[PDB]
DNA sequence: AGCATTGCTACGTCT
């Protein structure tokens, strides 16, 4: 698995 | 090996580790204790004994522990081994002290 | 200098007159005292 | 067009979950329940900082009913010569707080209040070494005033900083180091970055004993070497039009340094 | 469940009465009952916090009815860069009184007013060498003009401080020495440490010679060092499934420091 | 004896 | 009371 900053910043956000 | 006068005894090489260096003119307290360069010190049978001249054999690189000696009949005779007063969990050397 | 590198071991404020008072008494010999008083020793007789 | 969306991907930055991150993140959670003040230490570009992100993402704030959030890590960086207020207002602005005009005092009294509530278990500080000298005060007085485990993050320009006083010094002590890695370790990583990061159109099998080389001789084992030299060849590739990455393009780009 | 409230437990502090702590208490008794000023010093995590912090409570405050309380040993820590203000506002707050905005010398007459009445004969400042070279001068005349034993508390960071002023230096020259343990009463302080704190089912033998030995260590005869590991040792040992406390676990938390 | 942190403030309270 | 022993400091003196 792998993410992104971008998705993270409004996954966890 | 053929020019040696006979076969030497082989020594054991704790007597050479007995041939440690020595203090002397210091005195045993009168009590179960020692003391050797501002160090403190225990000792098992030293109890049986009042303040009185001394004799202690030490190794410089593991100065925890000290051989102590007796004059008896005008000849050195063991006391005890002694050590410093609750050093166990490590070990010292005589050059760091 | 000196003084102030070892006059701080005292504690001591450091100010005009206890860096004289750390001068006043260097009366109380060594090489570097020697070859000082020696060297200066020789010039003092310019006129 | 297709290739300026791969461009796109590749000129941003990504989360891959190594085995080092993995240690961190159990160690951490050991810190956390304990309380335990400790630092993270380890040079340049080792991927603390991505380690320290990726563990403040899995323990995210939980929303709860008109309450204020509950925050179990806060992880800040500060800015370069960090006060006492610079301090305070990067805490409870992350808390989702705004901060007032005030005094120190006011700063203070108010991130020691939103520091409960929010429940606040862990406070990572990276770039810990960026703090000023008199600001270790604080932190000190929130490690050990509430249960929190402070986690100072630097490299070992940090430790300079932390022994200039045994105060941080002996509250710091326990630490964790992230090293440079090397051999099957390496080339797993080295594996996974193919396979898994840069998911390129045909593979250039990264596996392969001698430009692992190439890659060694610029990378020396940071993590933030080898992320940057692929994403350097498999841009100029695609620029190219090179399906894969050649050795061609690898040791241009190892070159470069 | 059984676990997570004996990690609660572990992950609090406790207070153990120690031999220097015995010592402290009956040198304040002496200071206190002179009132004379003095200075206590040592290492970080020596355990002079929690020594203070015990006297404090061992002389806690009378209530009689309707009267301010009697309270003989206020124990203040100033935030850093502590001013005047700040230290008037400490002390006012510890004897349950709240501060009206005004000048410092409104602060000032409202502090001598509450040292008097509610009868204070010691204040312990922790961490003295938080407070501004200013604000030494109104400790100095709440030693001077009150009898009150003012009681300095810091590393040597505070001798340094102290030194640069000749006026407090003279002072505060009475002093007690922290020290660091070890050998007989190290070994009775990690046998209490088992007995009284640990409070694990099965016994961790840490009185063992060898354990001793690692112990000694990384402790170095901190005995802030000594309780930090003994606790992270046991939350480890008790989320791993151990009854006990066990060099396999004690030596990784040993070789963390 | 134990002295208990939390003790020692009912103590003192 | 008396000193008496214990742990430093020369001032060489030698390799
Ligand atoms: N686990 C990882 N997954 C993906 N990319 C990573 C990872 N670790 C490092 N990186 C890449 O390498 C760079 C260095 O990582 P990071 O910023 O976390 O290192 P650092 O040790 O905190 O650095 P510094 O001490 O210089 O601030 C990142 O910006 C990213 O490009
Ligand atoms: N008497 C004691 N009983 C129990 N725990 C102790 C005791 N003394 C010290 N501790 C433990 O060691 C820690 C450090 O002790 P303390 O806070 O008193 O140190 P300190 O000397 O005031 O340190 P600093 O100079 O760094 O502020 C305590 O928080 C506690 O965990
Ligand atoms: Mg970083
Ligand atoms: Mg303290």
């Amino acid at each position: 698995e792998v993410w992104d900053y971008e998705q993270l910043r409004e996954e966890y956000g | 090996e053929a020019g040696l006068p006979t076969v030497p005894v082989p020594i054991p090489e704790r007597d050479l580790d007995i041939c440690l260096m020595k203090q002397s003119r210091r005195t045993v307290q009168r009590g179960g204790c020692l003391q050797f360069q501002n160090l403190m010190y225990r000792g098992e049978y030293l109890a049986g004994y009042a303040g009185e001249t001394v004799n202690l054999r030490f190794d410089p690189r593991d100065i925890t522990t000290i051989l102590v000696y007796r004059q008896e009949n005008n000849q050195e005779v063991f006391l005890t081994r002694a050590h410093a007063q609750g050093l166990e969990t490590e070990q010292l050397a005589l050059d760091e002290a | 200098e000196a003084a102030s590198r070892r006059l701080r071991t005292a504690g001591k404020t450091i100010s005009n007159q206890s860096l004289l008072q750390e001068v006043v008494d260097r009366d109380a010999k060594e090489r570097q005292k020697l070859e000082q008083t020696v060297l200066r020793s020789a010039a003092v007789d310019e006129s | 067009e297709w290739l300026q969306a791969e461009i796109a991907r590749l000129k941003g930055k990504s989360i891959v979950p190594l085995q080092q991150v993995k240690t961190l993140h159990d160690w951490l959670d050991g810190k956390r329940k304990a309380r335990k003040s400790c630092r993270v230490v380890g040079e340049s570009r080792t991927g603390k900082t991505v380690a320290c992100d990726a563990y403040r993402y899995r323990h995210k704030p939980q929303q709860e009913a008109g309450r204020p959030p509950t925050v179990p890590v806060v992880y800040i960086r500060p800015h370069q010569k960090c006060g006492p207020k610079d301090l305070f207002k990067k805490i409870t602005e992350y808390l989702k707080y705004r901060v007032t005009k005030g005094t120190v005092s006011d700063f203070r009294d108010r991130t020691i209040e939103v520091l409960k509530g929010c429940g606040v278990e862990m406070l990572i500080i990276d770039e810990a070494d960026r703090l000023k000298p008199e600001t270790f005060a604080d932190v000190r007085d929130i490690a050990e005033d509430l249960g929190i485990a402070v986690v100072l993050v630097g490299t070992d320009r940090l430790d300079a900083v932390i022994k200039r006083d045994e105060q941080v010094l002996e509250r710091f002590r326990a630490h964790l180091r992230f090293g440079k890695l090397s051999g099957e370790d390496f080339k797993n990583t080295v594996e996974m970055w193919e396979q898994m990061v840069l998911k390129l159109p045909v593979s250039s099998n990264l596996k392969s004993k001698e430009m692992l080389r190439i890659l060694t001789s610029a990378t020396e084992g940071y993590i933030g070497r080898l992320d940057e030299i692929l994403r350097e060849a498999a841009i100029r590739s695609l620029s190219r039009g090179l399906k894969k990455i050649d050795k061609a393009v690898l040791q241009e780009v190892a070159k470069e340094y």
